[PDB]
């Protein structure tokens, strides 16, 4: 390695259990420290996965530490057309990070909406409402959905369960039944793609597009287009 | 510029459909960087400058492992007439660990 | 020719209905947070954008198929579930506790690696499931909840007693399950006499018939084999993401930072060109195989909904279509 | 361009076999539930299918299916078998119907709607005695 | 034979250790159930207490190509009683012995025309002091020209004697006298560098591996970490200048008395060829089960 004014505030114990850019004198990358039990040959010092990535590490003093990865927060987005309404979702994560340290391009937020715990993670841009929609058009996963106001707000709802009409049973000769008393004639409506628009193509009007030279060059290719 | 920018550029229009989209997620700032492994003696390039310089078919060999090298103490005093670097950046030869 | 003895044999099968509904980011996967990578990305990028709404469209098509099939199988009115229902039959294994004990022990024997839908990322900070984000992807949550298919299993359980009496589903007739069995056996060609004084022995041997499939849950069950092969299908599908960044695709290395801070700018741009080319072709292969899996899932879902509406809730007359022997 | 056209041939043969599959499903639709009534639960029309209608489209084919859609379900009582106490072998069973204890005794009702009407020979048929059936003595059905 | 499911002397990955998974790797391996390059040491003539003239085979004139190094098993006959080699009617307990190697790239005929002369700078390694010292040196050898001498007359072959009554008793170690016995046949010139190792003694068998690559000659052993286990861990890296294509075993003599003739180890040498094997890395990381490809 090259020479360096060796910084004291760079040790492994300084940010144990925290995401750092690891650089083990050639072993470069970025991951999260953890303390484990010693596995493998300690003279090798480097334990790798099945996919050529480090999992564990034998420290110089002798405290075995794992580094798996510096996993970051997965982010998704919702936006509705014809109602200028949009919000962000973060998968399987407690509401733990605030607007300080992201990456990539400039995130956009609106007036404070805030971080809310969902079973799928954390959400920004939603107001809590114990609502139930059976026919949600744009769900939020698991059994979650949001519905926009008719400066509107999408509001939280769980994907409602369509309760069937509960009818009991009798253990006697008499039997309990349920019966329709009115009706309609519903139209089940669907469509299939039988025969697409069939199409052919020239060799020399698609590929030479009329080129003389092209002609003499394509004669070595020849029968491919044929 | 924002989420709507990467949204509408992906659809190439000012009008899109409503929908759950896997927008490009972020990466948290790491807490720092760690540079630790054992170092002992520094790299000793004395036999390169010691003795008779041998011939092009007598190219004399030097192995360097477990040492510390500095090109600012080595290449600065080298009166380099020509420098070339095959499939490697010339600047990073004095930067990375091998 | 006529047989003088009989038994009740169970046929076991499975249908791969809904494949893994996933997503992959452009920049975090192909580019992995590297500056010169996004400026060169700028060179291309047409592929990434398009195939993302292509997979979005495929995923929403699968979701529409899923909601259509659960709309179809939803019995409009059903029967409550209590312990001890079904007479002397030990159907407590299929009775939900909701969590039905049969699917509980199937979930035990099936090696289920749930992709951290509630812990996940936090499961990775506390300690393969975390490996869903190394380069980066996300298998989306179900659009459903457990308890929701628990409710659909309850609905079809009520429809078992309610449908198999007479064609015409407007009337719901959830008979006491023993008399429902009696009527079904009378319908499929067994005389009322032996159905009138010999219910005891047939009930007992039906009981150990349903007991034998509980202890038979091992490699010998072909339905187990296709379930685990579907699990391996999901595993190789996610390996098509997880294993390809280790490949250099002809480059001098497969690590991006390696390239960008140990190569000159022109040669590193050439190597990034090679890497992004190989990675986008792997994406095209992914798109093709998920299209194949999507259409296969669509036809399998059609088959499953037809099987469950014809010969599950009712007694289809097609010979051995879904059960060998006189089902 | 030749590689793009190889991809074109591959996706075209995929669409060709898909169109073939759509062709046998097309004939299955038009020959089962369009020119007859399917005996399958929600095969092409949801609920109890009545009729179906089919019209061509420039790449495909269009299907409406008019079917019976129940609503306003109420709770009633039904029996299992009307059998004489003196003659248990004398039993009757509805021809795809139901027994309803009407006001104004068990009478016949169609198996899809609140349609009660007095029990006749034209909607029932004789069956075997069973222990789970029922007796009537104050007014035997005809 | 050599079992691969028991992993009898196979190279370890140099810096890539795994755990509890099976992994494929392309490297240098031998075949399965092979025979070897069987040689064995023995004791010389003796009567009473004085040891008479030596007792060695024609193994000094049997030369094989280096290829990709070789693996040596040591003390597989140890803990047991075998017949004395010089006296077949006599048997004694088998004790572990260690071999001395020479490496170069030239073949020539001796002073009597027997093939085996090596020119220029060549490597010689030798175990001495009951195997405590493993000294190696890449120097210029000079044959002597006197009686029974390699460049002299009345010469048949070369060997290294050892007087264990005075050589490697408790302490002493006889100022590495087997090197002087090598010096009693050869001389040293123009040498660049020189290596020496301290290895303790035990009763369990030993697995050794030698190979070369352009960065250096790599020597692997188990003892250094896996004294109770077994693996190839690189305990030595010779900074070599030129590749090696020929090698030979130096015969070794022991100045033991006739009545106390002790059986020595019967070692095996297996050659290494470019293959691809699959390894079963266990939870502890000890490789114990492997399997071939071809
Ligand atoms: C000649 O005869 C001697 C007998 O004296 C043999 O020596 C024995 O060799 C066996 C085989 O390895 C040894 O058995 C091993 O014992 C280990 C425990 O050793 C403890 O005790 C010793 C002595 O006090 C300590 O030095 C040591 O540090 C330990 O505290 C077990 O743990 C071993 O099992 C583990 O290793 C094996 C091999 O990797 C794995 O497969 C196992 O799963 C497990 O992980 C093993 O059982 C025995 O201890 C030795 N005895 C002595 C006194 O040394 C020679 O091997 C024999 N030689 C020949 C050529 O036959
Ligand atoms: C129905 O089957 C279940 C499944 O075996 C039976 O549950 C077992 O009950 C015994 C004691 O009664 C326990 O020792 C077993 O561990 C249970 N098995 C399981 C898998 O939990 C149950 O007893 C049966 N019920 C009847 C009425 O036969
Ligand atoms: C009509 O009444 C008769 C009375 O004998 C019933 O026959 C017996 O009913 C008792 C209890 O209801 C049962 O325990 C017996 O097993 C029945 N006998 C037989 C031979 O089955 C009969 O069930 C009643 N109902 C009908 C005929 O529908
Ligand atoms: C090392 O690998 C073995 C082999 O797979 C693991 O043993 C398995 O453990 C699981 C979890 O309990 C069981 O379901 C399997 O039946 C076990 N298989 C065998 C063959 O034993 C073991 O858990 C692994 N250990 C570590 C620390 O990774
Ligand atoms: C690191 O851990 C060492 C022992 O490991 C212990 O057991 C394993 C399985 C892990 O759960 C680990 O967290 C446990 O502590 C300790 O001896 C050592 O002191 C620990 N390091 C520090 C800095 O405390
Ligand atoms: C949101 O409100 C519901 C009831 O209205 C409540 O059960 C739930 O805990 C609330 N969410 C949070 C995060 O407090
Ligand atoms: C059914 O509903 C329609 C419209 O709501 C009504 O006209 C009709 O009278 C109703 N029939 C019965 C039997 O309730
Ligand atoms: C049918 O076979 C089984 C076992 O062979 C026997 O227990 C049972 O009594 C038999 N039943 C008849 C009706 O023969
Ligand atoms: C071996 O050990 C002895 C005593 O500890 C020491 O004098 C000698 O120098 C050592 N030799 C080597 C090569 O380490």
């Amino acid at each position: 390695c090259p020479k360096l004014e060796f910084a004291n505030d760079t040790k492994i114990a300084s940010q144990l259990g925290n995401c750092v850019e690891y650089s083990l004198y050639g072993v470069s990358g970025r991951g999260v420290f953890q303390n484990c039990t010693a596995v493998g040959v300690r003279q090798q010092r480097f334990v790798y996965d099945a996919y050529q990535n480090l999992v564990g590490y034998y420290s110089d003093d002798g405290n075995y530490y794992c580094l798996r990865a510096c996993v970051s927060v997965p982010v998704s987005v919702i936006y509705d057309k014809e109602t200028k309404t949009h919000a962000t979702l973060f998968g399987s994560v407690a509401c733990e990070h605030i607007s300080s340290t992201m990456s990539q391009y400039s995130r956009s937020t609106r007036s404070m909406y805030g971080p809310l715990q969902t079973p799928v993670g954390c959400v920004l841009g939603l107001v809590n409402s114990s609502l139930f929609v059976e026919d949600c058009k744009l769900p939020l996963g698991q059994s979650l959905c949001a519905l926009p106001d008719t400066p509107g707000e999408m509001r939280l709802a769980s994907i409602a369960f369509n309760h069937p009409i509960q009818v009991d049973q009798l253990n006697s000769s008499y039997f309990k039944l349920s019966i329709p008393t009115n009706f309609s004639f519903g139209v089940t409506q669907e469509y299939i793609q039988t025969t697409i628009q069939k199409v052919t193509v020239d060799c020399k009007q698609y590929v030479c597009n009329g080129f003389q030279k092209c002609e003499q060059l394509l004669r070595e290719y020849g029968q491919f287009c044929s | 510029f924002n989420d709507l920018s990467q949204l509408h550029c992906s659809y190439e229009s000012f009008d899109v459909e409503s929908g759950v989209y896997s927008v490009s997620s972020f990466e948290a700032k790491p807490s720092g960087s760690v540079v630790e492994q054992a170092e002992g003696v520094e790299c000793d390039f004395s036999p390169l400058l010691s003795g008779t310089p041998p011939q092009v078919y007598n190219f004399k060999r030097l192995v360097f492992t477990n040492c510390n090298y500095n090109l600012t103490k080595l290449l600065s005093l080298f009166s380099v007439n020509d420098f070339t670097c095959s499939q490697i950046s010339p600047a990073a030869i004095a930067s990375n660990c091998y | 020719s006529i047989p003088t003895n009989f038994s009740f044999g169970v046929t076991q099968e499975y249908i791969q209905t809904t494949i893994q509904k996933v997503t992959v980011d452009c920049k975090q996967y192909v580019c992995n947070g590297f500056q010169k990578c996004e400026q060169l990305l700028r060179e291309y990028g047409q592929f990434c954008s398009k195939i993302n709404q292509a997979l979005h469209g495929a995923n929403l098509r699968q979701d529409d198929s899923v909601r259509n099939l659960f709309a179809s199988v939803k019995s409009s009115q059903s029967s409550p579930i209590i312990p001890g229902f079904g007479g002397d039959f030990n159907l407590t294994l299929l009775e939900p506790v909701a969590r039905s004990a049969i699917e509980d022990l199937l979930f035990d024997k099936v090696t289920i690696a749930d992709p951290g839908y509630m812990q996940g990322y936090d499961d990775c900070m506390q300690q393969l499931i975390c490996a869903q984000y190394v380069a980066g992807y996300k298998v989306l949550p179900p659009l459903m909840d457990v308890n929701m298919e628990a409710a659909y299993t309850s609905s079809l359980l009520g429809s078992i007693a309610g449908v198999g009496w007479t064609a015409g589903l407007s009337s719901f007739a959830a008979i006491p399950f023993a008399q429902s069995i009696f009527y079904r056996l009378n319908g499929v060609g067994i005389t009322q006499q032996v159905l009138s004084e010999n219910q005891k022995l047939i009930a007992n041997k039906f009981n150990q018939a349903l007991g034998a499939m509980q202890t038979g849950f091992t490699t010998t069950n072909e339905a187990f084999q296709k379930v685990q092969d579907a699990v391996n299908n999901n595993a190789q599908a996610l390996s098509k993401l997880a294993s390809e960044l280790s490949n250099t695709f002809g480059a001098i290395s497969a690590s991006i930072g390696d390239i960008i801070q140990r190569l000159d700018p022109p040669e590193q741009d050439a190597q990034i060109d090679r890497l992004i080319n190989g990675r986008l072709t792997t994406l095209n292969a992914f798109v093709a195989q998920q299209l194949v899996r999507s259409e296969s899932a669509a036809l399998s879902a059609q088959l499953a909904k037809d099987k469950v509406n014809e010969c599950v809730k009712a007694q289809s007359k097609r010979s051995g279509f879904c059960g060998q022997g006189t089902h | 361009r030749l590689t793009t056209l190889n991809a074109f041939v591959a996706q075209q043969l995929v669409r060709s076999e898909s169109a073939a599959l759509s062709a046998q499903l097309a004939k299955d639709k038009v020959n089962e539930c369009v020119k007859a009534q399917s005996k399958r639960s929600g095969f092409c029309g949801q609920g109890t299918h009545i009729v179906s209608f089919v019209v061509n489209a420039p790449n495909g084919l269009y299907f409406m299916h008019v079917g019976y859609y129940p609503s306003n379900h109420i709770e009633v009582v039904s029996a299992y078998g009307l059998c004489d106490a003196a003659n248990p072998t004398n039993c009757i069973a509805p021809v795809n119907g139901y027994f309803i204890k009407t006001n104004n005794e068990w009478s016949y009702t169609g198996s899809s709607f609140y349609a009660p009407e007095p029990i006749t020979s034209l909607n029932t048929k004789y069956v075997a005695p069973q222990v789970t059936y029922q007796n009537i003595s104050t007014n035997l059905p005809p | 034979p050599i079992d691969v499911s028991k992993a009898d002397g196979i190279i370890y990955p140099q810096g890539r250790t795994y755990s509890n998974i099976t992994i494929t790797y392309q490297g240098l391996f031998p075949y399965q159930g092979d025979h070897g390059d069987m040689y064995v040491y023995s004791a010389g003539h003796a009567t009473g207490t004085t040891p008479q003239k030596l007792f060695v085979a024609n193994y000094s004139q049997d030369v094989k190509q280096f290829a990709n190094g070789f693996v040596v098993r040591i003390g597989a006959a140890a803990n047991s009683t075998g017949t004395v080699i010089i006296s077949p009617s006599t048997s004694a307990t088998i004790r572990k012995i260690y071999p001395a190697f020479m490496l170069g790239s030239s073949v020539g005929n001796f002073s009597d025309g027997k093939m085996g002369r090596f020119f220029n700078h060549t490597l010689v390694l030798l175990p001495d002091g009951c195997g405590t010292l493993l000294r190696a040196f890449y120097c210029i050898l000079e044959p002597r020209s006197g009686n029974h001498c390699p460049a002299g007359n009345s010469y048949t072959s070369f060997a290294t004697y050892h007087t264990p009554a005075t050589d490697c008793s408790d302490g002493n170690y006889n100022r590495n006298a087997s090197l002087n016995s090598f010096k009693e046949y050869f001389n040293l010139r123009n040498c660049t560098f020189m290596y020496t190792y301290n290895i303790t003694e035990d009763e369990i068998l030993e697995w050794f591996g030698i190979t070369q690559t352009a960065q250096g000659v790599h020597l692997f052993s188990s003892r250094y970490v896996d004294l109770y286990g077994g693996n190839m861990f690189q305990f030595a890296t010779l900074p070599v200048y030129d590749t090696i294509k020929y090698y030979s075993i130096i015969p070794h003599s022991i100045r033991s008395i006739q009545s106390d003739r002790k059986a020595w180890a019967a070692f095996y040498v297996y050659k290494l060829q470019p293959l691809t094997f699959l390894l079963d890395f266990s939870v502890d990381g000890y490789i114990r089960r492997a399997i071939d490809c071809g």
